[PDB]
């Protein structure tokens, strides 16, 4: 259990991104076209498309299940973006397995 | 469409490693589907619990949130032998005490190890869970040698099976999702 605020961070582990081209959930922000780890500025469908800064080789993307944020391209890291969840309950963080 | 409390039976066993890891198959499976259910109502719940390590563990009572139910299984244990019998009846309780009543009641039991039951042991339960109008999806996984196991899971089905309402899904070792998706634990 880690919480930023009342945000929960929800680690997920996937074989591959294509899982959530079938997850009812996820396949409606992922955009499956875009080369690099991804977060959203809102929860529009397919919101996720702003560029993580300095990924770690295995991150494939953040999902802020509500609020908005800032959305730029390599400006925030996998850490800072912790802090701007905005009303997300969730910040969805998912990982390619081993 | 269909309103309905879920509890999933995961498979944690020491077994889950041989045959992607056998439990990291079940994980994202077990991710898929709650996915699919919470997707499907708003008002669905979704419930997980573990069948091995030092005996059965309830990682979450059936909430609608799917942010805790996948946050419950990140960093599982694997070890020790399912208690399939102690993970049923605990199931069971935690849908008979769901809050919103008009919720259907459906127990999904990943049995990816031995099972170490008699027949006549498993119809049994299979009876009890339906005078207590619960469904059972059983997902088989795992052939570990074992050509008594899928005998005696196809005769907990019978017992409990009502309405087609309950379903088994065999998987070769040789895509468990893909499988799935097609299969009416999906559908």
């Amino acid at each position: 259990e880690e919480f930023v605020g009342d945000m929960r961070i929800v680690n997920v582990n996937l074989s591959n991104i294509d899982i959530l081209k079938k997850h009812e959930t996820f396949k409606k922000y992922f955009d499956f076209t875009l080369t690099g780890p991804r977060y959203n500025g809102n929860i529009a469908e397919f919101a996720m498309i702003w560029k993580i800064k300095n990924p770690p080789l295995n991150l494939l993307g953040v999902f802020f299940d509500d609020g908005t944020r800032d959305d730029e391209d390599d400006k925030y890291i996998l850490e800072e973006l912790k802090q701007i969840g905005n009303g997300a309950k969730n910040m969805y963080i998912f990982w390619q397995y081993e | 469409p269909v309103l309905e409390a879920t509890m999933i039976c995961i498979d944690n066993s020491e077994w889950m490693r041989n045959g992607p890891s056998r439990l990291q198959a079940q994980t994202e499976a077990v991710n898929l589907l709650c996915g699919a259910k919470t997707q499907s109502n708003p008002e669905n719940t979704v419930g997980i619990l573990t069948m091995a390590g030092k005996g059965v563990r309830v990682l979450t009572t059936p909430t609608s949130d799917l942010g805790k139910i996948l946050a419950c299984m990140h960093g599982l244990d694997v070890g020790g032998e399912i208690n399939l019998t102690a993970a049923i009846q605990i199931a069971q309780l935690a849908l008979k005490h769901r809050q919103n009543k008009n919720q259907r009641q459906r127990i999904i039991v990943f049995a990816g190890s031995p099972i170490k039951y008699e027949k006549k042991a498993l119809e049994i339960v299979g009876k009890r869970l339906k005078k207590n109008s619960v469904s059972l999806d059983i997902v088989n996984f795992g052939e570990d040698d074992d050509e008594e196991k899928p005998q005696k899971l196809e005769a907990l089905l019978t017992a409990v099976n009502n309405n087609d309402g309950s379903h088994i899904v065999h998987v070769p070792s040789g895509a468990l999702s893909d499988v799935l998706l097609s299969t009416p634990v999906f559908t």
